[PDB]
Order: structure tokens, then sequence, then C-alpha cells
């Protein structure tokens, strides 16, 4: 078996994972096209012998019509992978473009080594879309599933309007989350949106709080 | 930046606080000469004045209740329910 058998498991866990995220993300997802077993997993994205085949994991997910109630302009999405432990400035424009003509607006990509300084610098060149960069190692868990971390939300920007006028709150009265916070990628948010931390408290059982992003 | 009669939101009761003030201020004011409002039953000191005055909700201030953001509410001492 060797010790390939487990670079595949993680690779596997890492995946489930970027389901429930761009799921939670409010996009299109069933239980089961999550709760997919390794057993089946193995036969889909392997070769012959037995090896992984990551530019065949790559797909599309799209707004269940809830999340269209609530974010009329929240456009499709798009996840990939790739086979290059080393990712490089060229595969990229590989990518960007894939984008700028399908016309999306948000783009993950899970790198495994990590990328070169000369790529990364052209995500921020084509708006409106926007682009994401996470890990291999990072996704293997979904933190947000920590006894400790209590569930956050995005806000529309009108329960916003709401939330401020309803507390007379000037944009920056209110506590503050990390543009790289954890939970705070792991949903995405931008310089404005808003999180609602709804937690639980000994002192009453729950205990709405806010968060904007800095 | 002020607040209808209505639209009001603060508690409907009395801050220990505000009670405090006031029933100080108008002791103050009482001893300063100044009108009261109620029969003396033989008091003779401001305080035990402004008590009065004030289980008699008879005390002509009403407390401005700033907000955060500036805007204030007005309460008086006729309406605010004092318990405590």
């Amino acid at each position: 078996d060797q010790e390939n058998e487990r670079n595949i498991s993680r690779l596997w866990r890492a995946f489930r994972t970027v389901k429930e995220m761009v799921k939670d993300r409010g996009y299109f997802i069933t239980q089961e096209e999550v709760e997919l077993p390794l057993e089946d997993f193995k036969a889909k994205y392997c070769d012959s012998m037995g090896r992984p085949q990551r530019k065949m994991m790559s797909f599309q997910a799209n707004p269940t019509e809830e999340s269209i109630s609530k974010f009329p302009d929240m456009g499709s999405l798009w996840v990939e992978f790739c086979d290059e432990p080393s990712v490089g400035v060229k595969t990229m424009k590989t990518f960007v473009i894939h984008i700028q003509e399908k016309n999306f607006q948000t783009g993950i990509f899970v790198y495994q080594n990590n990328i070169t300084p000369s790529a990364m610098k052209l995500v921020p060149s084509i708006p409106p879309a926007t682009i994401e960069t996470f890990n291999e190692a990072a996704l293997v868990v979904n933190i947000t599933h920590h006894e400790l971390v209590p569930k956050h939300i995005r806000l529309s920007s009108d329960e916003k309007r709401e939330l401020l006028k309803r507390y007379r709150l000037k944009e920056s009265q209110l506590p503050r989350i990390q543009r790289a916070d954890p939970v705070a990628l792991y949903l995405g948010l931008k310089r404005g949106e808003v999180v609602k931390i709804i937690r639980k408290s000994e002192t009453s059982g729950r205990y709405a709080s806010y968060r904007i992003c800095m | 930046k002020a607040i209808p009669k209505d639209q009001r939101a603060t508690t409907p009761y009395m801050t220990k606080y505000e009670r405090a003030r006031i029933l100080g201020t108008r002791a103050l004011q009482i001893s300063m000469n100044a009108p009261v409002f109620v029969d003396l039953e033989g008091e003779t000191d401001p305080l035990r004045i402004a008590m009065k005055e004030l289980a008699e909700k008879k005390i002509p201030l009403v407390i401005r209740r700033y907000l955060p953001d500036g805007s204030f509410e007005d309460w008086s001492v006729e309406e605010l329910i004092v318990d405590l």
C-alpha cells in the first residue's frame, strides 16, 4: 500500500470540505454529493494504478433558489484543482481567462504545495469577478465544525443597512472580523460585509452578535 | 437629534441614577429657596421634601436620556415608573 494510500485519503476529505463550504457559501449541493464515501471516490477521479486525477475533480456550482431571494446578483461559482504540485505563473492565465469568458463572478482555486508570487498577482486584474486561493492541507478539515466555533452568517446589504439603523451604529462602532479570518474565508467576505455570529450562552441560551469585515 | 413622544424605546422605569440625581437636584433647588409644589406636612429637610415631591410625582423635571448616536428621549418624572 505504501504511503500513498493516505496522501489520497486526505485529498479526499480536503475535497468533501470544499463541497460543504461551497454549499454553506449558499450554493446548490446535496448531502449525498457530499457524504460521498471513500470507496466510491477512488473509482472516479483515479487512473489505472490508483492515483488521483485532480484536473478531473474541478467543477461548477450554482445559487440555490433560496440564495436568490436574499442575494440577487450572486453569480455562479467555479472550483478547480491541479495536478501540478508546484503551480506556476503560466497555468494561471489558463484559469483567469477560463472565467473571464464564461462570465462568472466567484473563482476558487486549490493549489497543492504553493503558487508563484508571479502568478498570484493576477487575481485582482479582472473585476467584477473575484478569485480566491486555498491550500489543500487547509481544507483537510472544516474548522467550522469545531466545538468552539459557532455559526456565522452573511447579511444582505439591507439586513445590514438595517442592523445599523436599528442600533444607531456607525459602521466603525461594530465589532470586527479579520479579512483573513478562517471563517471569513470559509464564507469569503469582502471589506464591508457583516456576519451574524450566533453563539450559545450560559447567561441566556442564545446570544446574537455581529462583526463587520475589515 | 430629537425623538417623538412616540417611537419611544427606553426603559419605562427610572434608573436609580436617574432618581438619585433628580432627588438630589431637587433638594438642592429646594434649599436654593425654590417653590415647593407640595404641602410640607412639617418637613424641614430639602431632601425629605424632595422625596415627598416625588412620591406625589409633583416634580417639574424631565430627564433627557441621550443615546450613543446623539439622539435623546425625554422622560418626565410624572411618567417614569418609580419602583425600586
